[PDB]
């Protein structure tokens, strides 16, 4: 947008807020991934234990 | 003479606002599943004229 | 475009005082330029196709 | 394999929709340009008469 | 060791791409400004044409036993012709300027695209590399040719 | 929802700039009209002066 | 029965713009910017005249 028509609008602020909120959501989803993987590993451990017992 | 200069200045302003209309309607037209959508260095920047509302 | 140019051409042969910058000339030059931009737009559509 | 199939078919659909929506506005532009050219031509001949 | 080497080799290109994109944007700024300067100059050009037309008109307005012609009329006609040539050349120059703007912007967009690509790939491999044998993120996924593509 | 609200913002911005556009256009039309009429009056007064030597 | 823009020109006193016609009838041309080309890709739509 040329010269003086470049303006600071509520649109700008809304988009920036979107970006920042988005990074936060990104991080939280990754954390959930971490915990789920831990749970899966533990369950496989007990599965192996049980088969040996059998 | 004075009215001549007024004519030219008003024409300039008109074409500038037409530019702005073109750009922002193109933006709104853009939506999800686009061909040129990419990532750019530091979009959070501020430009170098910084006019208030 | 062919015929429009054609009609524009000759009228500069007219002798001394009856030669004028008539609204005929005005509208003719307007048509010339306008059809030029029309052609450009259509060729862009062609490339798209 | 399942993913590959789905990808193929959705791609086909995308292409077809693109072509159709191109058809519509191309057709539109044709006649509007034709009519405006006719109008200008008539205007010119009237003036010079 | 091999994967770390690859990471550094990527980081190099990432850096130079960023820098060159920055100079490109600065050039776009400068050219836009000069174009606007040209536009306002074209604005300024018009007044002396009207002044000259009024000059010739008023000079024509004169009484019977004085009606003469020299440089004054000749030089004024030279002024008018000069003016007209000036306008036409201005318009052609501004046309070339705007086409240059077009090409510059297009190349900017393309290079920006490829830089985005490199950023995502580099970050993916960074997230990858912190793996270790004891840690999590450790699964049976079967072989397949998509892995070998 | 964030996406939707941003879309609405841009809608209102474009509408307002449109109406400003049409007002500016009508003002420019009046500009041309008055300029032409001023010209006419000028030439008329000019020949009125021209006749004032006889 | 004609636009005052042309009435102004069809006269003697030089006042008309260093241009061809009036602008308020026209559109995006006269030194426009942001012509949008849709790069062709197998995978995404081919939006043309994204001007809707």
């Amino acid at each position: 947008r040329s010269n003086v028509e470049l303006c600071r609008d509520q649109t700008q602020y809304g988009l920036i807020d979107e970006v920042h909120q988005l990074e936060a959501t990104i991080n939280t989803m990754k954390q959930k991934l971490a915990q789920t993987q831990n749970a899966l590993d533990a369950l496989f451990k007990h599965l192996a234990r049980i088969q040996a017992d059998i | 003479c004075l009215l001549q200069e007024i004519r030219q200045q008003l024409n300039s302003d008109h074409r500038d606002k037409m530019e702005t209309l073109e750009i922002d309607r193109g933006c709104l037209s853009l939506n999800l599943t686009s061909p040129n959508i990419s990532l750019k260095v530091n979009p959070t920047r501020i430009p170098k004229d910084s006019t208030t509302l | 475009l062919k015929v429009a140019q054609t009609r524009l051409d000759e009228r500069t042969r007219r002798p001394n005082v009856e030669l004028c910058r008539d609204m005929a000339q005005l509208r003719l030059v307007n048509e010339v330029y306008e059809v030029d931009e029309t052609i450009q737009t259509l060729q862009q559509r062609l490339r798209d196709s | 394999w399942y993913r590959s199939n789905l990808v193929s078919f959705q791609e086909s659909n995308s292409s077809r929709h693109n072509s159709e929506r191109l058809r519509v506005d191309t057709s539109r532009l044709i006649q509007d340009k034709y009519q405006q050219i006719r109008k200008t031509q008539a205007h010119s001949t009237q003036n010079l008469g | 060791r091999k994967v770390g080497e690859r990471l550094e080799d990527m980081h190099c290109w990432k850096s130079e791409l960023q820098r060159e994109i920055d100079e490109l944007s600065s050039e776009t700024d400068l050219m836009m400004a000069q174009k606007l300067r040209l536009q306002r100059a074209l604005d300024a050009t018009s007044v002396p044409y009207s002044i000259a037309t009024d000059n010739l008109q008023c000079r024509e307005r004169r009484q019977h036993p004085d009606l003469v012609r020299d440089y004054v009329e000749v030089e004024l006609l030279k002024e008018t012709e000069l003016i007209r040539n000036i306008q036409e050349l201005l318009k052609r120059t501004i046309g070339q300027a705007v086409d240059q703007i077009r090409l510059n912007r297009e190349h900017k967009e393309s290079c920006e695209m490829n830089w985005s690509d490199k950023v995502e790939v580099y970050n993916i491999d960074d997230t990858c590399s912190r793996y270790t044998n004891e840690s999590t993120q450790v699964q049976f996924y079967p072989h397949s040719s998509k892995f070998e593509e | 929802w964030d996406e939707h609200d941003n879309r609405t913002r841009l809608a209102e911005r474009i509408d307002t700039v449109n109406r400003w556009k049409e007002t500016l256009d009508k003002c420019l039309t009046d500009l041309d009209a008055e300029i032409d009429s001023l010209a006419q009056a000028k030439e008329s007064a000019e020949q009125n002066l021209q006749a004032k030597n006889l | 029965g004609l636009p005052p823009a042309y009435t102004q020109h069809l006269r003697e006193m030089a006042f008309w713009d260093p241009a061809i016609t009036a602008q308020y009838l026209n559109s995006g041309p006269r030194w426009g910017c942001m012509q949008w080309r849709d790069r062709q890709i197998r995978g995404k739509e081919f939006v043309v005249t994204r001007n809707q």
